[PDB]
């Protein structure tokens, strides 16, 4: 909480402003640091500010002087603690990094970046995220209140009422820190809104109370965080699927409805695992959580390492022990009215992926090849599917690539074998992650489409390992998609229409941008365009997939690396490619071996569709092995015998991406940005040196220089004539002032004229935070609701009923003569007699 | 009104003869503030303190003579028709404005906050203005309703 | 939808085609300069002449040359007198916000880019259904000269303006006229 | 009426060395002359439904001042008559 009444103390420890701020002095605690290119802050001290370059000399280390947007440095204490950040004098993400350690030991993940904010978190909940809060930055809008996750929300809640345009909140990042936690966040500040508000009770539970039912849109993230997030090479979680949740609300701005468009969950990936971490540990729900039962029902049994002694690693946990996600997913459920039988079925198909796969719990003596430790064969595969093939395992364990009818034997290195199993298992646990969209928007959805409505992205980020394939590339290729609008948004269609409006800021870019280089389907990164067109008839000869990549020169900023070849032309050995950070490694087979997807290395037959009917359903459009029959468009579809998607899968994502990207400038987007903790792991310990080469390459540090001089957000002048109740309504002229002058004498005009604001023909572009301040006064006479008005209620009611008694003042007159009378007429008696019976 | 007239004491001369159940003078403290709201002076419970006055029962009595400096500060400051903070003072749960805000949001929120009044005037505020299925409720002509008044000037 | 870049004049015209011809006679078609935006040109059964029209610039004005928004803050006031004069308060100077909708003022919805034609459709039933089912006066006001001057009447205007009316038909039954 | 083409700076925007051209304008508005100048010249167009501006020269920026006038008289006239209908 941030504000809480002494009579609402049942349950909620008080927070007063009277007398005490809760502590009357607020103070600092920071020194000035300067971003190594290694790990961690080392201090120094400024050697000359010329406005807002700044050159820094590190005390025991070096010298610089050159520019800011390469050079990235902690600001002094007072440019500390700010909101907006991308207003202050020294244009860094360094000083949000680093208000945002000190306060991430402190569990406040939220600190500014102008727009956005910035995000380090391990995947899991923490006090802050409680409905407490939530109600006390109501209608505070973006600035007022402490940084926070839900009055970004609030920011983008009005200025989506406030531009005449719809808005979209999204997740821009990369994975390390939370982005699925962070939706929640989003999609719980609708939840209030949507449902209201009349300000926190003088009440809390004595007497068990306190509901509202929105929040079951809220728990649609951790359902979808299970099927989505496990250890990675960045902190305790990363995220590495895409989910695309369309928020819909109505046109009030309550929610009703959610659309889950799932766009891929990474194709691989229990065949293979990362070296001293895991890949993902969320087949391993069911191997330390769920129901156990089941596990050996299915014909899985892994015979326990018994602690390290080296044999794996590959297998090496060091995070805390899987089944982490297992807590999180089954919670939630219940709250969306996500049946108890319906999660058992994604747990059996989610052990079928095992099958064909594992490598738990360390490595087989001479398998060079994906199997179990006990020796099970490929009798489990086909006990869930009934596969047969004289060449089902120990003739897997010889690596075999299979084009047509052909076997090439090309390249293959040793830890990349397990393609000859294949394929099946990669082509079920993407579907299984569909299955999940079927039964969630069952429940949520009460009505659909309609504006307005969030597009929302949280997607994958950077990780390193020589294992990626086919895996991870329409996961990225989201993040290069929306890193290019971060970059086309602030840089390259915000300059064009101040060339479009007679503005006289043109063209103020800081270089590695991207602004629809890479829509190109021809060029999006090289690899993806190769996938595409190959997965169309048997084809799954790699040298070719490495020919046509070793023919692509593409580049100007990260998004390509030249390839190395299985034998002809350039050496073996590990290529990579980049997509908005560093060099992302990559294998020489494995693209059409994780698409055309192989059984056991015998072409299918009817071994495309499973044994039992729950197995039969996942499939739906992904090839097999071999020849492919006619059909499969979008995602549907019910699966063939021999291939069941004619197309590419991966091009009928392309059309959702052709298409986000056009729904995305029918939009107005705030993003959310997530940054790495550091990439050693574990939680706590962050190493802003590996950050701050993360906050270089992705074009962050350029990022928070071009919010200073030019503007991302766009709304209209007449909004300060309109929105408001205190710089609107009588209290301020609206209508008789310039539209422009309301907002100069608040925020000023001393030299804010483009370092505040870029100020257009028919629209000003605000960061979208500058709109917060504004209101910030305006909520201060609004505070009580409303005490100056009660009075006149009673104005009209004593006033008429004085009528009643004004003709009671001459009648006052009239009863004190009559008293006087009463005592007169009884010594004067024989001035009565009336009616009755005594009269003669 | 901003300035006493001589036809708001001429008013009060009258009005003083009400007030003691005699046909005297000696105004009683509720009856305080019945006559500065037949004066065109509303006041709230802590602007009455501030004057001196009183506007409810069982605080200070005064009469005709003493009531002039009490009447005089209300004129200085608001609350004599001026707007600022009525129909300014309400709406924020809405960053729209159509003149309008929520059903629900404009009537437990005068109970919720304020110096908490009837549920029968909370059900005013929402009769006054016009009614869509919408949710959108306008708050800025109940207001107006009460510059048009049963008397815009001196009441009798 | 013109409101938004989708807007195509070439579906304009189809959509012409089949709702005003098939009946009419007087109609002259569409012939569309197939480059860009047209330029193309037809015309309408009326009483008057061919008219060639310019298509273009009708985009732009439904998208509107300044705005909703702009006006919008004129109409509000600082004593809520102002806005009864334009508006209570529901749209026209009071804006519900977001893109999107046709018509308005700011019903529905903020900047929609005024599309009242739209509303015009929808009242245009009401005025003209009523006026169907009543029994005729009439009064066919023809041009006699342009000038607008008794003792000059032109041959050449009266002329064409009875053949469109077709003046043979009209006197046919109103050769018992009352 | 007169005004096209003012792309002349005063504020590092197109606006225009014009005064009492809209000041005539602005004092019967409320809104000052800078208000005015400004929001003329281009309008904010929705392409997808976010803002956009195009490049506007002399006759698209003179047809544009003209966009602000006939809103008005809409506007007004179509209030109008529907409250002196009431009456009648």
């Amino acid at each position: 909480m941030a504000e809480d009444p002494d009579p609402t103390e049942y349950l909620y420890i008080s927070m007063e402003q009277k007398r005490k701020d809760q502590t009357k002095p607020y103070d600092g605690k920071k020194m000035v640091w300067v971003a190594d290119e290694k790990e961690g802050y080392l201090l120094g001290l400024i050697k000359s500010t010329q406005g807002d370059i700044c050159t820094v000399d590190i005390e025991g280390q070096e010298s610089r002087q050159v520019k800011k947007d390469l050079l990235q440095q902690v600001n002094p204490p007072k440019y500390e603690k700010c909101e907006d950040m991308s207003n202050l004098t020294y244009l860094n993400d360094a000083s949000v990094l680093h208000n945002l350690k000190q306060r991430y030991y402190a569990n406040l993940i939220y600190t500014y970046s102008g727009l956005f904010c910035v995000a380090i978190n391990p995947y899991k909940r923490f006090p802050i995220y409680t409905n407490r809060t939530v109600q006390i930055y109501k209608g505070r809008r973006r600035t007022e209140v402490p940084p926070h996750l839900f009055a970004i929300s609030d920011g983008a809640y009005s200025a989506m009422l406030a531009n005449r345009e719809n808005q979209s909140m999204l997740i821009t990042g990369e994975s390390g820190a939370g982005k699925t936690e962070n939706t929640k966040k989003v999609i719980a500040y609708y939840a209030n809104v949507g449902a209201a508000t009349p300000k926190p009770g003088k009440e809390a539970p004595t007497k068990e109370k306190k509901a509202t039912l929105e929040d079951q849109v809220v728990q649609t993230n951790p359902v979808l965080e299970a099927f989505g997030n496990a250890k990675t090479v960045r902190n305790d979680n990363s995220s590495r699927f895409g989910k695309f949740i369309r928020i819909h609300f109505g046109p009030m701005g309550k929610l009703a409805g959610a659309d889950i468009e799932t766009y891929l969950l990474e194709k691989a990936r229990v065949i293979s695992q990362q070296t001293l971490e895991r890949s993902y540990h969320i087949f391993y729900q069911l191997m330390s959580g769920g129901i156990e039962n089941l596990k050996a029902d299915l014909l899985l049994s892994d015979d326990i390492y018994d602690y390290h002694f080296v044999s794996q690693g590959k297998i090496e946990i060091p995070g805390v022990d899987d089944a982490e996600e297992l807590r999180l997913t089954d919670t939630a459920f219940d709250i969306l009215g996500f049946s108890h039988e319906y999660k058992t079925d994604v747990y059996k198909i989610t052990a079928s992926c095992m099958h064909l796969g594992e490598m738990k719990f360390k490595q087989r003596p001479r398998e060079e090849q994906a199997e179990a430790d006990g020796t099970e064969e490929g009798e489990r595969v086909a006990h869930l599917l009934g596969v047969n093939a004289a060449d089902l395992y120990k003739n897997l364990v010889k690596p075999k690539i299979k084009v047509g009818n052909e076997m090439v034997t090309q390249g293959r290195n040793a830890t990349q074998v397990s393609y000859s199993v294949g394929g099946l298992a990669k082509a079920m646990f993407d579907r299984t992650f569909k299955w999940l969209v079927k039964r969630l928007n069952e429940t949520l959805d009460t009505k659909q489409k309609r504006q307005y409505f969030i597009g929302v992205l949280d997607i994958a980020g950077f990780e390193i390992f020589d294992y990626n394939g086919f895996e991870q590339l329409c996961i990225n290729f989201t993040n290069e998609k929306l890193q290019q609008f971060f970059n086309h948004h602030m840089f390259v269609l915000e300059q064009e229409e101040y060339k479009r409006e007679g503005i006289d800021w043109v063209f103020i870019d800081f270089g590695l941008d991207l602004a629809a280089c890479i829509e190109l389907i021809e060029k999006p990164m090289g690899i993806l365009s190769i996938l595409e067109e190959e997965s169309m008839f048997p084809k799954a000869t790699d040298k070719s997939f490495q020919d046509k990549l070793n023919a692509n020169h593409l580049g100007k900023s990260p998004n390509f690396v030249k390839p190395k070849p299985p034998k002809p032309g350039q050496q073996e050995a590990h290529f990579s490619i980049a997509h908005y950070a560093g060099t992302v490694p990559y294998n020489i087979t494995g693209w059409l071996e994780k698409n055309k997807d192989p059984v056991n290395d015998t072409v299918v037959d009817q071994f495309k569709k499973g044994s039992n009917k729950l197995v039969q359903e996942i499939f739906e459009d992904h090839p097999g092995l071999g020849a492919e029959e006619k059909g499969g468009g979008g995602k549907g579809g019910g699966g063939r015998k021999k291939g069941a998607s004619f197309q590419t899968v991966s091009a009928l994502y392309r059309e959702q991406l052709n298409r986000l990207m056009a729904s995305l400038h029918s939009t107005q987007p705030h993003f959310v940005r997530c940054i790495i903790p550091n990439e050693l792991k574990q939680p706590g310990v962050i190493d802003s040196g590996l950050v701050m080469h993360q906050l270089t390459c992705n074009g962050v540090l350029e990022g928070i220089r071009i919010c200073r001089k030019g503007f991302p957000n766009r709304m209209v002048y007449p909004d300060f004539k309109q929105r408001y109740t205190i710089l609107a309504a009588s209290a301020v002229p609206k209508g008789f002032v310039d539209a422009k002058k309301v907002t100069e004498a608040v925020l000023g005009a001393i030299q804010l004229d483009a370092n505040d604001y870029r100020l257009g023909n028919t629209k000003v572009f605000f960061r979208a935070g500058v709109l917060g301040r504004l209101e910030e006064m305006r909520d201060d006479r609004l505070g009580k609701i409303v005490t100056w008005l009660q009075a006149w209620i009673r104005w009209y009611l004593s006033k008429k009923e004085f009528k009643k008694l004004q003709e009671q003042r001459v009648a006052l007159l009239v009863i004190q003569r009559n008293l006087r009378k009463f005592l007169t007429l009884r010594n004067w008696l024989w001035y009565k007699l009336y009616i009755k019976v005594k009269p003669l | 009104m901003a300035d006493l007239k001589a036809a708001e004491v001429e008013k009060a001369r009258e009005h003083f003869e009400i007030y003691d159940w005699e046909g005297e003078g000696k105004i009683d403290a509720r009856d305080l503030g019945d006559l500065l709201r037949s004066l065109d002076c509303k006041p709230t419970l802590a602007m009455v303190k501030k004057n001196g006055g009183s506007d409810k029962r069982g605080e200070k009595k005064l009469t005709l003579e003493e009531f002039l400096p009490i009447f005089s500060q209300i004129k200085k400051e608001k609350e004599v028709g001026t707007l600022e903070d009525f129909m300014e003072g309400l709406k924020v749960y809405d960053k729209a404005e159509n003149g309008t805000m929520l059903a629900a949001e404009l009537a437990h929120v005068l109970l919720s906050l304020g110096e908490r009044l009837t549920d029968i005037e909370c059900e005013e505020i929402m009769r006054v203005c016009d009614e869509d299925d919408d949710g959108f409720l306008k708050y800025e002509p109940f207001v107006k309703t009460i510059i048009a008044g049963p008397f815009p000037d001196e009441g009798k």
